RNA sequence: ACAAUCUUCUCACAUGAGGUGUUGAACGAAAAUUUAAAUUUAGUUUGAAAUCGAUUGGUGAAAAGUUUUACCACUUUGU
């Protein structure tokens, strides 16, 4: 039962581990809410909501 | 009057015209022509730890003078810049990617005893390209 | 009691509101027609360590009893590495 | 147990009322003081835990002394300035003929001999107030509500209101701190809804 | 002439730049035409506040204290959008830098670390009038204390040619922030100013303090002296009937 | 038997001199309590000195309230040896702070009722009042 | 119950009067002043930072000369 023995984890990593550019999805107006907008948009206009 | 950015590569080959101010924001790439090049004022950006260009200056016959600023005059709109740059979608790849190039010019430069990448501290110069933490760019 | 002070003022909206509201947008289009970028806390394991690795979270609040306890076991650890 | 809290949230407080008489005092010795009506409903809804002296004092003297008690008073420049320095904590009206009427009917007390006391017959009355022509409820309501001579000693007879605000929905019996959104400053007509929720 | 039927003016004010000129006595890379401001000194027989009046006095000159280059922050009333779209269109961008509505002061700028930034990032505080007397908070010992006193703008009524005149206005006039003293400090000018210019801003800074400062007037100011941040008190013009009005009054 | 001292720094506005009393007795009785404030103001310096009949229950409290979230302010509770505690950092203890008005005072003494003798006191060297500054141009 | 009332403008005739509200510590210049300590006060540093350094003039409100106020300040502590 020897101590806890944090041989990688006692340094801090400087970066981000992944190296993948953002998508635009991240600085947009939401897709799948404009997509639902416009559904429940048809939905008003049909008398149905 | 105005102000104008360009590479050293852009500005050689093309004549200076009359210009108050010369910066060098980012160390030469090639000395050699630096300092021939250099023949109103003439400034230049050093980090402390590349204090051996200094040397290499007095060893090339160099005359130069100590520029200094206070530290409380400096613009502290670090805040601020993060911001813009984690909100704008365009600035922000803009910065990734000046971020990396920086680095990876800096990792081919000739003077690799005075300009030392791995003396470099990373994320010193993510903070000047306003980045909370450096962006994972490899090398 | 602090933390979640801070906490539930950033909850998720809840079903019903987010239908509130986009129901509300919806009838502005259907007669004739640019927001903020919604502020809340973030939750999901695989959202939350995905976080983590991307260095963005800015406090991770891990629960004790957590039934298969290997599901966080290694959450600490990651927290602190990075 | 009181946490550490709890005694500095009494002191916010405090320092928060003695700057509020500071500015209502100085340079403040006005009162809008509404007007087409004599009579004023005070509804004591809110009480804060060590209240300065001053504070103390005007409640006292409007005879509320407890929580939830209501006291009619006569609109004038006097009570006015009083129910501005005990502002936030009271929240008063004008009641109507219909207000009084049930009040008094459904819970009003006297004071007889110094004890409350229902009035629940119209002797009780006849023996305490006959010197002043005051035999009936009604009499009491007429008086009451028209602000006659011997309103003040009506008013005197008259125990203080307990207004205690009702929980029969489950939500209200749930929720903490309840006191029906009761809200403070002058209400207007409002009071009168008050009313009907409780008489 | 209003102070004891006499104006000793002029000839003080143009030798006290002259021995500011003569007090002359690395290289720095961040420089300013910032030149040492002077200042007038002004004793009266009485206090002059019956408290600190956090509010400044917006006496009018024409020669302005503050340089024109001077970055300015607005501080107006909710919402800022249409206060934002007014500067745009007044083209106050190079001066008015930015501009705040009150809440989003209030809550956006909490700490005092925050204050002071945004205290070190502009040189004035424009302040809508209607809004004055809620930065007494918000705003502490930071700001009122630290030489950064916001002034009274007014632009209720929210037009461009308003914010344009009230702006031209607030650098033109200096700032008085009167508490209760016997002796107050007003800022004139600077050493680059000319001698009959400072003698112009002199005589209208005792012209607004006779009337609007000091109750009783010209025979309730005791003494005048003229000093920058390091020369002597140079003093200007004394009561003469003293000794007959302090005796009156006391 | 040993009377413990105890230092609580950090101290939200508000946790004042009453507060801390009714606060700390719960944990044990205090004997005196002083709160550290400013000469000219009397505005509080945010920490204060509780001394505890013993030094086990200061050690208590000490080891409850240090880093204690308090209005976003960590609390900071230390107990102080008996060899740094010294003599008189009580003085004033349990005795309400004294609003000294200097500002008013000042205003009164400048406008008092006064006669002519101390008017002559008053007016006194006012011509050589100039005449050191003279000898300075 | 770590929640509360620090004002998002007034009055008078484009004009005048008013708004009473500021964390603490440290560095620091030379001036006007008043009755040695006291009032204003340049210009700077700061995580709402802290380890003795308290000054002591005046005003009265309740319990019973006495003790209790923890911004009672000169409009001076309970209409």
């Amino acid at each position: 039962y020897p101590d806890y023995d944090d041989f990688f984890t006692n340094t801090v990593r400087e970066t981000p581990l992944s190296s993948a550019p953002e998508p635009k999805r991240r600085f947009a107006p939401s897709k799948h809410e404009q997509k639902r907008i416009l559904q429940l948009a048809y939905a008003i206009r049909k008398g149905r909501i | 009057k105005g102000i104008l950015l360009c590479t050293n590569v852009a500005a050689r080959g093309l004549d200076i015209p009359a210009v108050d101010w010369i910066v060098q924001y980012d160390p030469p790439d090639d000395p050699r022509d630096y300092i021939h090049r250099v023949g109103g004022k003439s400034l230049m950006f050093l980090a402390p730890s590349e204090l051996g260009f200094l040397r290499y200056l007095k060893t090339a016959k160099v005359s130069l003078n100590e520029f200094e600023f206070p530290a409380n005059k400096v613009a502290n709109v670090q805040s601020q810049l993060e911001k813009l740059v984690s909100k704008n979608y365009y600035l922000q790849q803009s910065a990734k990617d000046g971020y990396r190039s920086y680095l990876q010019a800096y990792a081919s430069y000739s003077l690799k005893s005075i300009f030392d990448i791995n003396k470099l501290d990373l994320a010193k110069v993510a903070k000047s390209f306003g980045f909370a933490h450096p962006p994972n760019v490899n090398i | 009691t602090q933390v979640f002070k801070l906490l539930n003022k950033y909850r998720p909206e809840t079903a019903a509101e987010k239908k509130q509201r986009l129901v509300a947008e919806a009838e502005a289009v259907a007669n004739g027609k640019v927001s903020k970028k919604p502020y809340n806390v973030k939750y999901g394991l695989n959202h939350v360590v995905a976080l983590i690795e991307a260095k963005k979270a800015k406090l991770v609040l891990i629960a004790s009893d957590v039934d298969p306890i290997e599901l966080v076991v290694f959450l600490p650890a990651l927290c602190k590495k990075m | 147990f009181k946490r550490a809290e709890t005694f500095i949230n009494n002191y916010r407080q405090r320092e928060r009322e003695r700057i509020r008489l500071n500015r209502s005092a100085k340079n403040k010795g006005d009162i809008f003081v509404p007007d087409e009506t004599k009579l004023l409903f005070v509804i004591r809804i809110a009480g804060v835990k060590n209240m300065p002296p001053k504070i103390r004092k005007v409640l006292r003297l409007l005879r509320l002394s407890r929580i939830n008690n209501a006291v009619f008073v006569r609109n004038n420049k006097a009570v006015a300035q009083m129910l501005r320095i005990v502002e936030p904590y009271v929240m008063y009206g004008i009641p109507n003929l219909h207000s009084v009427r049930e009040l008094i009917y459904k819970r009003g007390f006297g004071k007889i001999n110094g004890q409350r006391i229902a009035l629940s017959d119209n002797a009780l009355i006849e023996e305490a107030l006959g010197k002043y022509d005051v035999i009936s409820i009604e009499d009491i309501i007429h008086e009451i509500y028209n602000v006659g001579s011997h309103f003040k000693e009506v008013t005197k007879f008259l125990w203080p209101f307990t207004l205690t605000p009702v929980k029969h929905s489950l939500m209200e019996k749930k929720v903490k701190h309840f006191n029906e959104g009761r809200k403070a400053g002058y209400c207007g007509e409002e009071i009168n809804e008050l009313i009907k929720k409780q008489v | 002439e209003l102070l004891g039927s006499d104006a000793p003016l002029e000839k003080v004010c143009s030798a006290l730049l002259e021995y500011e000129s003569k007090r002359k006595s690395n290289l720095l890379e961040d420089e300013q035409d910032d030149i040492e401001p002077v200042w007038l000194q002004l004793a009266t027989l009485k206090f002059i506040g019956n408290n600190r009046k956090l509010i400044p006095y917006k006496i009018a000159i024409k020669n302005p204290v503050i340089p024109s280059s001077s970055e300015a922050c607005l501080i107006v009333k909710d919402p800022q959008r249409v206060y934002k779209d007014l500067v745009n269109e007044a083209g106050l961008s190079k001066v008015v830098t930015r501009v705040i509505g009150l809440s989003k002061l209030k809550a956006k700028w909490n700490s005092y670390e925050q204050k002071r930034q945004l205290r070190d990032q502009f040189d004035i505080f424009l302040a809508d009038d209607r809004v004055i007397p809620m930065l007494p908070r918000i705003l502490g010992k930071t700001f009122y204390q630290k030489s950064k006193v916001p002034v009274p703008v007014k632009i209720s009524k929210g037009t461009a040619e308003q914010l344009k005149r009230e702006v031209v206005s607030a650098y033109g006039a200096t700032y008085f922030n009167s508490a209760p003293c016997s002796s107050f400090m007003i800022k004139c000018g600077h050493v680059s100013n000319t001698s009959t210019e400072l003698a112009e801003n002199v005589e209208s800074i005792l012209q607004f303090v006779s009337k609007h400062i000091v109750p009783d007037g010209a025979k309730g100011i005791a003494s005048i002296h003229l000093k920058t941040s390091q020369s002597i008190a140079i003093p200007l013009w004394n009561n003469p009937n003293l000794k007959e009005l302090i005796a009156s009054s006391r | 038997k040993k009377k413990g001292v105890l230092y609580v720094g950090r101290l939200p506005h508000g946790f004042y001199e009453k507060q801390m009393r009714m606060y700390f007795s719960q944990f044990g009785p205090v004997l005196r309590l002083r709160m550290s404030r400013n000469r000219k103001t009397g505005s509080s310096k945010h920490y204060a000195f509780i001394e505890f009949e013993s030094l086990d229950v200061a050690n208590v409290v000490a080891e409850t309230m240090h880093n204690y979230l308090l209005y976003g302010k960590l609390l900071q509770c230390k107990v102080i040896p008996e060899d740094q505690v010294h003599e008189n950092m009580f003085k004033g203890a349990d005795v309400p702070f004294k609003r000294i008005p200097h500002a008013t005072i000042a205003r009164l003494q400048h406008e008092k009722p006064l006669s002519k003798e101390k008017a002559d006191k008053l007016i006194t060297r006012h011509n050589r009042k100039l005449k050191l500054k003279k000898r300075k141009l």
